[PDB]
């Protein structure tokens, strides 16, 4: 259930 | 956790969130002791009888945060492995004896309100603070209750 | 080296809700 | 069953022959255990997904927190007449300081 991050990090 | 509290803002800057990157989930909690190195224990990266055997390129290490699920835009640091290092004597098939790894990150990570490392203990602090009744403080994003 | 000081509770002279339970405990 | 945010609790470590009484596994010097006895009434510990995490200390002499331990097993979370274990950092600095060397 965890917020997505940025793709960046991939 | 159990029968802890809500941490403070800032009250464990060095704490580390391991972060599984697909099935993106919470792996394990480790800490900051330099710009560069992350402790954590062995057993979050390699423990076979849970199928566990990371690689680098399996996971991140989140640096600053504070809430568990929630991306913490202009405070948490998200940062990449470049290498895994399991002490060569960690016995995971007993009991766990040198349950220790380091991680080291692909760049610097900034230090901040939020994030900053821990000391390590030399000789004579362990030898004095490592007594029976003597308190110290657990962190980490775990489980409330065992079920 | 700057380690083990929170930028937010040591480097500013706050103590956190909890910390003083440490103290009272290395006796 | 999971926090919302960090979780922190403060836990006394326990006399070595309590915490090798409270287990059918091997201890050895490189671990020691933390956390309340059924008779201390206040409670706490570590569970799955807090290993790997840091067990510190304030030292009273300079004011800075120094990490003692390693979250790294229990049997259970929380059950009266058990206790978490955590990797004795101290006992393995040598190798840590001989990985950072390179
Ligand atoms: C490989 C075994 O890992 C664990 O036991 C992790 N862990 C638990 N795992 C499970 N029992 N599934 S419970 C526990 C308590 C603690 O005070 C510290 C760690 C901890
Ligand atoms: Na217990």
């Amino acid at each position: 259930d965890f917020e997505e991050i940025p793709g960046e990090y991939l | 956790i159990v029968e802890g509290s809500d941490a403070e803002i800032g009250m464990s800057p060095w704490q580390v969130m391991l972060f599984r990157k697909s099935p993106q989930e919470l792996l394990c909690g480790a800490s900051l002791i330099s710009d560069r190195w992350v402790l954590t224990a062995a057993h979050c990266l390699l423990y076979p009888p849970w199928d566990k055997n990371f690689t680098e390129n399996d996971l991140l290490v989140r640096i600053g945060k504070h809430s568990r699920t929630r991306y913490e835009r202009n405070i948490e640091k998200i940062s990449m492995l470049e290498k895994i290092y399991i002490h060569p004597r960690y016995n995971w098939r007993e009991n766990l004896d040198r349950d220790i790894a380091l991680m080291k990150l692909k760049k610097p990570v900034a230090f901040s309100d939020y994030i900053h490392p821990v000391c390590l203990p030399d000789r004579e602090t362990a030898a004095s603070l490592l007594q029976a009744g003597y308190k110290g403080r657990v962190t980490g994003w775990g489980n409330l209750k065992e079920t | 080296a700057d380690c083990g000081l929170r930028p937010l509770f040591e480097k500013k002279s706050l103590e956190d809700k909890t910390e003083r339970e440490l103290l009272e405990s290395y006796i | 069953g999971q926090p919302s945010v960090l979780q922190v609790v403060n836990l006394p470590i326990v006399e070595r022959p309590v915490c090798k009484d409270s287990t059918r596994i091997r201890i050895t010097d490189n671990m020691f255990c933390a956390g309340y006895k059924p008779d201390e009434g206040k409670r706490g510990d570590a569970c799955e997904g807090d290993s790997g995490g840091p067990f510190v200390m304030k030292s009273p002499f300079n004011n800075r927190w120094y990490q003692m331990g390693i979250v790294s097993w229990g049997e259970g979370c929380d059950r009266d007449g058990k206790y978490g274990f955590y990797t004795h950092v101290f006992r393995l600095k040598k190798w840590i300081q001989k990985v950072i060397d390179q």
